[PDB]
């Protein structure tokens, strides 16, 4: 349970992956592009 | 005489001596709309 799971995709253990879950970011990717925030006007999105 | 009035806030029906052009939107442009006046990117909106 506290290392890596071959056969599953993820490079993380099962432990880690319960830690990362439990935990929310809004910010995810460090990337937003000019044509996202002017197509998505009517969101309000904070970042942009 | 003592004229008063309103500015930048609400519709207007009194205006200046000014040629009016069309209108080019997806481009940062200088914009002058009913006196109030800047630069930036016009675009469709949804809201009502």
């Amino acid at each position: 349970q506290i290392l890596p799971d071959p056969l599953k995709p993820t490079k993380r253990s099962f432990i880690e992956d319960l830690l990362f879950n439990k935990v929310t970011l809004a910010d995810a990717g460090f990337m937003k592009q000019y044509g996202e925030c002017l197509g998505d006007i009517n969101a309000r999105d904070l970042i942009c | 005489v003592v004229l008063s009035f309103e500015l930048l806030n609400a519709p207007a029906t009194v205006c200046g001596p000014k040629l009016s052009t069309d209108l080019i939107k997806n481009q940062c442009v200088n914009f002058n709309f009913n006196g109030l006046t800047g630069t930036g990117v016009l675009t469709p909106s949804s809201k009502r």
